[PDB]
């Protein structure tokens, strides 16, 4: 959107902002989803006024679109992010993160035994809800885990 | 081509009662009128990375009676392949250049799958990982019990043992679980209670089910006893020879039994079933492991072969 | 050292500004010496273009000061990154990176036999600079190695 | 009858050009159309008495789509029999009754020669023997440096790694340099260095070769990357570690590489090359791997077939 | 003479409260006060038929602090005895005739009660006989919390971990239920819950207890914590690694705590004590392992010396 | 306070010439007049991770020379600690409440110096961890040194062997090369010649030496001949037996030797130093592994008494 305190700052021409991730999930993303990798122009903003909701983290990242699915990956992380595309100057688009049904590569199985370990293959975790509880189950070992245990790691 | 044809077998949730029926179907086929060339000139990988007697022994018997050959491993000792340090990615992509097809057996659970994703067209067939998948001793379970009760519907079907260990009485559950009005006895111990992920899959179902803290008080109304071995090492000697008592079998607790209650068992046995019942009409472990034999080729034959001629 | 004057990006009042970061550097500083585990508000920018160098990185960190250790630990990376100190909307002082004699917790032993791999042991190195590279002595096992096998890769 | 009818294969001196390319030309023609029973009713040993999975499999997978049988043995944990103090000329003596050839592996060098001397007519093809021979190996390299080059003579062939005691590079040296105008390229750590009497070897011929301490160096030159696994206990962690890096392969190095430059390696890798590397073009230890079979086809049956029908 | 004057360590049921308190009394002492000659011109066996340096090296340092030598051996598979032939009573009935006082450490339960009757008039120390006891490490813990307390009776005790199996815990809840007023929480994961033998004697002498979910919900009232080993083998690695979470602790979890309380675990610790509470002063485990030289050497004291003038 | 009280010896690169001065001087006092009482009452945890049955039994015959008592073990697989789980740090924080100074020999370098960080105040002597260091072997070697040729300063060493992987010889250059006017002769095959990192400080510091290809060349003006073990092991058996001859000593070479030579060798000797040898006056090697003992009394006493009056 447009950031003023009272003091001129930066709003990408065209390009996807994530704005509204709640405090310290920030630069997890980041890390996690190997963002900062590109190219392009990225400005970060940690820790700021939310003030409705406290300290919130934000991502813009210039001439660079995400696609619905990759929208999706941040529900466990920041589900009520925000995620706007933007066009000269203007958001065009004004999405939000939705449960996905498999979350690849990102999280690792808290199963000891699991052949996912060694071996070179991608984490790839079939999302299930309950009650609002997600479960998550390793494609490998089969054995299905609790969000909690499996984020824990 | 069959359902089957070229398919990977891993978990048995990947199969559906129609899949079931058809590997039945085949087995029952097989059993009557043998076809003892029908995999000539294929070659088939034995690799028993965890070593099974048994079931080595047994699939590499179903390979031999199909005309296939068979070229394999047991026991990784070292194997300076796989173990010393190549990763098994690695190891099935270089055997996937050998053979047609691959048996395997691993101690890691997802390893069989895992294959699946370097081994290209070759067909991997879960042998037994970890405490996940061993499929072929499910189908041969069910076989047994269709060939024994006439259906695999509608049957009171009993589970004893360590039911919270038990990688077979899991698997089981599932499978019967695909078909009609099964209803389940849970006799188990108390610190070995079948799992509840087990349990709410059968409620969504409505599948009725029932644990019970002895044999003698389902004898009568069963048609299935399914035992597992219990493996002392999960309990304390004092708990363990505590616990026993209330669910090893013997022949007088079988006088209860139906006309056609047959008693299964994976095996090995050995405290659990006393050899008295071996000679009851109710003994069925042993016809029961033949039984492999015909659920085993009747895989490699669908697998391998595009059309089936029965 | 970064002036746009029409999509301006605002300056802070105190802090430091770690400026003159080669690009994809700003994101191994922000992970290994942890600074972003702070609820300061810090600002990062990746790939911000300053010709004098072509792509770059800069991070502000509101209200935060590096001693002149703290520094000094950059020297391994970005060598010449220009930690412009602030107070009262002006830099109150400029510092660049020294190369330390010895370098913590950040860098791990290329030796597969030394004991600092399986410990709750923080690593340590000394640092030499010896004709052409920087040689760098590990704490426990003593073997001394060039700094370019050191950055494992 | 063909040149190697009946004759013992055990070193790759002693195959000349005409030998190579014979089998050679075999292999290719087996590998396009298949003689399933050219061996049926010979029997074959698969003595492994160092165990080897790779080999052992390999070799057995070429007798079992020949038509041949197969009995054998592997690791001699302590085979009362060899180990306990049967000598092997006794062993050999003994196995030469039964079987039509032998395929031996053994831990000391010239043990694979000695055989050939207590085997009567029984042809014994040498799978390895301590840090000499192991000729299967090459006869595979080969192949697929022609399948994949057209071509024998005038390669500019690099070879990385242990170059001084991998056993692979001196007989792909060896055999590279019976034939006309192959360059080489030695990038090999300091204290790895390709031995003498091999550098020796080439200049009589005058063959063309250079030491190289990076492969960036001679990346856009070479059509062949050969690599070999760098064992970490010939050397100390810290030094091995800090020699390292100058070694491996990343798919990165590759982008100057030409088009038809294929990475080889006789496996197992793992950290020597990357598994990046696993999904370019250039990518060619497993393709290579599964040429061993139509390599090794393509031995025994022109050492068991008189004459060969192609 | 002293109550413990040639008396057999075997059980802790068999101690009084009087007895504990000697035993703990006399420990101040040495601890205060040192008697390096002591049991100068004893002997004492050091019997570790089952192998635990870290018990063995503290009961010996505990030895040589009085001036006593040791003999002795460690794991009778790495021994002489006992493998295939002689029993424990023939090698009792031998040791009885060189030294003063036997200590041993033995895989099955009763293997000490049976020595007490083949020493003779040797007395034999306890060191840990099967799944059964080991009165030393009890004498310890007891030290510990005396000595940080000030007081065995009314007292606030958490025990977490594997409450089933920890023969620790079950040693020290009967100890403590010898005093008055205490009071436990028991955290434990079902699988590993208290056994009811303790429970029903903990209620039939009026003693407070009650399982808790978490740590956190007693964190406040607790004064000593006692933590024990789950060991992931005591389970499966899925189903541990579900529970695991629980029943580890996070220097951050000892906010609320009172100044008082202390953290005890017998030791060794991996996961389930976080190394961020080593600098807390609430860590004591330690000094635990520190003060079992102490218990013991009161213990070796009291036996050996009709009379202590300490 | 002498100036090593209470320190740990980790490396002899932390040890001054000073200190070494020190420590060789009280060496030759307790060699002159032994002290059996002087650390009576004192415990000394004698902690081999790795086995090394000639470095322990010496390092407790000097401990009990002194009237130290020592508890310890040998080989942690065949101990109970560090095995899967417990850290070296746990194990170090838990011995250092029961003995009085930590000896320990580790199969990884640091280990030592890791052990320091986690002993409190009691001091950590190494007796060797990985290929990093051994101070007291070269403490004893010195020793052999100064008490032959009665000086440090001024010398003729040549060195033999494995100039590479000797862990020893590297300490030794070091220390030596601390004193004055040395000159160095290093005679080794290629494959083991010695690291560019001692030649590089050699010459920082201004110390002259020379390879050369025979002993013979340096016979004449040397005083010390410092000999190594080849271990065939370190290379191929057949590159081993070409470079032997070359590096093995026989009496006969001795004959153009100052009466004032000695030949070193820290032994287990093999084939590198012939018998015969031992008959001459210049075999010391046996007379060295005998100072071994006072130059660990001399350290053992001075780290633990604030002041020496021999
Ligand atoms: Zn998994
Ligand atoms: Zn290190």
């Amino acid at each position: 959107m447009t950031h003023d305190n009272k003091l001129q700052v930066e709003a990408i021409k065209r390009g996807t902002v994530i704005d509204h991730i709640p405090a310290q999930i920030g630069f997890k993303l980041l890390s996690l989803f190997k963002l900062t990798e590109t190219d392009q122009r990225i400005t970060i903003g940690l820790n700021l006024p939310s003030g409705e909701m406290g300290r919130k983290d934000l991502i813009k990242i210039e001439n660079t679109f995400l696609s619905e699915d990759q929208v999706d990956q941040l529900a466990l992380y920041a589900p009520q992010a925000a995620v706007n595309r933007i066009d000269n100057y203007e958001v065009v688009g004004k999405s939000r993160p939705s449960l996905p049904e498999r979350i690849d590569n990102v999280l690792v199985c808290p199963n000891s035994n699991c052949i996912s370990h060694a071996e070179p293959v991608s984490s790839s975790f079939a999302v299930r809800k309950r009650a609002n509880d997600i479960a998550l189950k390793c494609k490998y070992c089969e054995k299905e885990f609790s969000h909690n245990v499996v984020l824990a790691n | 081509a069959n359902p089957l044809y070229q398919k990977h077998i891993i978990s048995i949730n990947d199969l559906s009662r129609d899949d079931l029926n058809l590997v039945l179907a085949t087995a029952a086929k097989l059993k009557a009128n043998p076809q003892p060339e029908l995999l000539k000139h294929k070659v088939i990988a034995s690799c028993f990375f965890e070593a099974s007697t048994r079931t080595r022994l047994s699939f590499q018997t179903s390979m031999h009676r199909l005309g296939a050959s068979v070229v394999g491993f047991s026991d990784s000792a070292n194997t300076s392949l796989g173990k010393k340090g190549e990763t098994l990615a690695d190891t099935i992509s270089v055997i996937s250049t050998y053979v047609d097809a691959i048996v395997m057996r691993h101690p890691q659970e997802g390893a069989a799958r895992l294959a699946t994703e370097f081994s290209g067209n070759v067909p991997v067939l879960n042998a037994g990982d970890g405490s996940n998948q061993h499929p072929t001793q499910t189908l041969l379970d069910l076989f047994t019990i269709q060939q024994t009760e006439g259906r695999l519907d509608n049957l009171h079907v009993a589970m004893v043992g360590d039911l919270k260990y038990g990688r077979t009485v899991h698997s089981l559950t599932q499978a019967l679980a695909k078909f009609d009005g099964n209803r389940f006895y849970f006799i188990a111990p108390d610190a070995l209670a079948m799992p509840e992920y087990i349990l709410d899959m059968l409620d969504e179902k409505g599948i009725a089910w029932s644990l019970h803290s002895s044999i003698e008080e389902v004898m009568a109304e069963v048609d299935i006893l399914y035992m597992t071995r219990v493996q002392k090492e999960r309990l304390d000697p004092s708990e363990y020879a505590n616990v026993k008592a209330q669910f090893v079998l013997r022949a007088s607790d079988l006088h209860n039994a139906k006309a056609n209650m047959k008693v299964l068992h994976p095996l090995p046995r050995v405290d659990e079933i006393a050899t008295d019942v071996d000679k009851t009409p109710h003994a069925w472990y042993f016809q029961q492991a033949g039984n492999g034999i015909f659920a085993r080729q009747a895989l490699l034959a669908l697998v391998l072969n595009r059309d089936l001629v029965l």
